[PDB]
RNA sequence: GGGCCCGUAGCUCAGUCUGGAGCGCCUGGCUUUUAACCAGGUGGUCGAGGGUUCAAAUCCCUUCGGGCCCGCCA
């Protein structure tokens, strides 16, 4: 159980980035523990419920640095 | 080779032959024909045994990799099984007695079977003895993977009818059936 | 003319490239990550990798320019397929062009098909992990023969980390099998069309404990285990009575692969080909090709529809580019 | 040019001195022989294939039993009293052959009918069918291997 | 017909001198999952009979099958 939330420069950019991960978010089959991926304003909260919850966290944080550093 | 158009003591023959393949090392490609031409010899002889029938094996030569059999007039299962679907269930009884009694038969095709008054197993070439139900799961595997690629469009009917013939011979077919998933898992995620 | 920007991320070769319609590359890259000790992943090496590559992308090309993205959406490992689409649905709505997620087999064919020859092959691609023989039958690509435990490149890798040599281990395990004199005996498994490399691996590292020497047992591995690839291609090219041949993947740089494959359709009368070391192994320079292809008929793709297709097969792509 | 001379003799005393008189011949128990295919293949099969036995007239018994062992080869089809199979070349050696050994002309017993052709499968272990011709021819073919 | 050798877990071999482990698959982790990697499980009481031995698969005999050799040829 834990909270993740990234701020970014502009709302374009939070669009960016979480329409950009949410298809791969929803893509998931079976997910490593129970999660929830929001846009508020120009940031976006992750929530994490679950060993899986390490993982989880380590890839969400390269999902979303990989579509930061794209730009 | 294959095509001799002989008859021995006046039985209609044909002298069966594998050409040596030059592309693969000389040594290698004498024991693989020499290992090829024993094991079909061998199971083209004791498949008969078991009832299921076979052409006729009348002279070996491992020294030439040569096998003589009595031919059978042309009409392969391959060309007649969407013609005649009732072949597929025979060659569902045929092979289902080959994984009962232990013997593996790793190039099932519809090429490998004709069909003018019963169903002969005309070539037995990569069998094998086994134990294991894995085996004959793999085998099942590449009929399987055959009958897509050739006629998969009655694919339905012709698994199906598979099915049948191997549920009428063989008693355990649900564990193999059941063992095959394990194999169907290769495809990664 | 329209361009394309492709990504490949399917293994541990991380590739980025930028190709046009006219017939050309603008730009390729692969960084190939190198495995640690058997824990860092190739999704980690393709997240940390392909901002730095899309970087001399930019450098090379600039932003506006490119008309279009593609991507490996499969078939692949998870993460890193995950990895590549993520970067290209970031690129897509970044740059406000549409997003493409292609496969990566058919790429394969299609970047040979440009680069070599002119024809509708027959090709065995053989890679780190992805064996097996394709072609164009029924308006399709469709496998004919696979490997059913593990592809001839993860073969010969691990038997590599058996005998310690270093990754790779395919040209050391090439040149040692090169230096080997007498064959030692291995299972050789050809099931119709199909191959189980796993026979043939363990029996060769229980014959190297046994302590038979390291030449002669990679030369039996080397010789066993490709001699069952020209095989299962023979039986193909049997099945489907095409042309010519094609190899194609990471594996294709073994010169023994290649002198089998070129001797074998030398006896056979049929045309062997494979393409520039730069394009077997996989790149983004491919993935940008199919994209383009894929986009060039009319073949558009919601960005909703590019989703990561781990299980991908060479028939779920309605091929519609003849 | 002279095919191997191939007679049935029934009703024939056998005497143990023919072997050690010294000649060229076969004697084949004639209920076990399924036909003239059953000879002419093991002739062929002797002529051709790698010797098993130091004298071709014996290769010509043991790959006729088809069994490769020579002991079991001769007590099971090595001729007995009565009907036997008379494997020769020569005429003069024929004519002798027959005064010595006695019996009738009759290719009868070679043909099969019911009881040979059960005596045939209960020796020979030929489980499964088939016909009985090919299917002995192919027994005797299975020698060259392990 | 005879002599020598072989037979142990689902697979492969030590253990026969003189009285089990590996592989396979399963389970948890390893960045859920694997490509690989690490840990626990699953596994015979040893071809069969007889005798010896407190104590044998382990020493002797017979047989069951398998491999090598000896052949004595009607």
């Amino acid at each position: 159980q834990a909270k993740i939330e990234i701020e970014f420069p502009s709302e374009d950019v939070a669009k960016v980035v979480y329409e950009a991960v949410l298809y791969e978010h929803l893509s998931v089959p079976y997910r490593r523990s129970e999660i929830d991926f929001k846009l508020e304003g120009k940031k976006i909260i992750l929530d994490i419920k679950a060993s899986a919850l390490r993982g989880t966290v380590n890839s969400y944080l390269r999902w979303i640095k990989a579509a930061i550093d794209v730009i | 080779a294959d095509i001799k158009r002989d008859s021995y003591l006046d039985f209609d023959v044909i002298i069966k032959e594998r050409v040596k393949k030059g592309y693969r090392d000389e040594r290698l490609d004498e024991n693989i024909r020499k290992s090829r031409t024993a094991r079909e010899a061998r199971y083209l002889a004791l498949v008969k045994d078991f009832g299921i029938p076979a052409p006729y094996i009348f002279d070996v030569d491992l020294d030439n990799k040569r096998i003589m059999m009595s031919y059978i007039n042309g009409k392969l299962a391959k060309d007649v099984i969407e013609d005649n679907l009732d072949i597929a269930y025979k060659i569902g009884e045929i092979v289902g007695k080959l994984h009962k009694n232990d013997v593996i038969h790793n190039d099932l095709t519809t090429s490998n079977f004709i069909f003018d008054k019963d169903l002969y197993i005309i070539d037995f070439g990569l069998g094998k003895i086994s134990n294991l139900d894995r085996d004959k799961a793999v085998d099942l595997i590449v009929f399987k993977k055959a009958v897509l690629s050739t006629h998969h469009e009655k694919f339905d009917e012709i698994w199906e009818r598979f099915l049948e013939g191997y549920k009428s011979v063989y008693d355990r077919w649900e564990i193999i059936l059941e063992l095959m998933k394990d194999v169907e898992r290769r495809a990664r995620y | 003319p329209m361009i394309c920007l492709g990504l490949e991320g399917t293994a541990e070769k991380t590739g980025v490239g930028i190709v046009t319609s006219d017939g050309e590359v603008l730009f390729n890259k692969t960084i190939m990550y190198k495995p640690p000790k058997q824990p860092r992943e190739a999704a980690d090496h393709h997240a940390e990798t392909f901002p730095k590559l899309i970087k001399e992308a930019f450098e090379v090309v600039d932003k506006n320019e490119i008309d279009l993205i593609a991507f490996s959406q499969g078939p692949g490992l998870g993460p890193s397929l995950r990895v590549t689409a993520t970067v290209a649905r970031t690129l897509s709505l970044t740059l406000k062009k549409p997003i493409i997620g292609v496969n990566h087999c058919i790429a394969h064919i299609e970047i040979g098909k440009l680069t070599t020859e002119a024809e509708d092959p027959l090709t065995l691609y053989v890679s780190g992990g992805n064996t097996q023989v394709i072609a164009y039958v029924s308006k399709k690509y469709r496998v004919f023969g696979e490997t059913l435990d593990i592809a001839v490149g993860n073969c010969l890798d691990q038997f590599a980390r058996y005998v310690n040599l270093p990754h790779p281990g395919g040209p050391y395990i090439e040149e040692l099998a090169r230096k080997g004199k007498k064959l030692v005996d291995l299972p050789y498994t050809v099931k119709g069309m199909d191959i189980a490399f796993s026979g043939l691996l363990t029996a060769a590292m229980r014959a190297y404990d046994a302590g038979e020497r390291l030449e002669d047992i990679c030369y039996s591995l080397q010789e066993y285990a490709f001699s069952m690839l020209t095989e299962i291609t023979e039986r193909a090219l049997a099945h489907t009575n095409k042309g010519e041949v094609m190899l194609v993947g990471g594996v294709a740089a073994n010169n023994r692969l290649r002198e089998m494959l070129k001797a074998m359709c030398e006896g056979q009368n049929v045309d062997f080909y494979v393409p520039p070391k730069e394009f077997c192994g996989d790149n983004g320079a491919m993935i940008a090709w199919l994209g383009l292809l894929m986009h060039k008929n009319g073949r558009w793709m919601s960005l909703d529809e590019t989703k990561i297709i781990p299980n991908y097969r060479t028939d779920m792509v309605e091929v519609n580019w003849i | 040019m002279d095919p191997m001379i191939i007679r049935g003799i029934r009703g024939a005393r056998i005497n143990n001195e023919i072997f050690n008189l010294g000649l060229k011949f076969q004697i084949l128990n004639a209920d076990v022989v399924a036909t003239k295919k059953h000879v002419l293949h093991a002739i062929n099969q002797a002529k051709t294939k790698k010797p098993i036995a130091k004298s071709f007239w014996m290769e010509i018994l043991v790959r006729a039993s088809g069994q490769r062992q020579i002991h079991e080869a001769i007590k099971i089809i090595g001729a007995k009293d009565g009907n036997v199979c008379l494997i020769c070349e020569d005429e003069e050696t024929f004519r002798k052959i027959y005064e010595l050994i006695g019996g009738e002309i009759d290719d009868s017993v070679l043909e099969i009918n019911e009881d040979k052709e059960r005596l045939i499968r209960e020796i020979f272990k030929i489980r499964g069918f088939g016909n009985v011709v090919e299917r002995v021819l192919e027994k005797i073919a299975l020698i060259e291997l392990k």
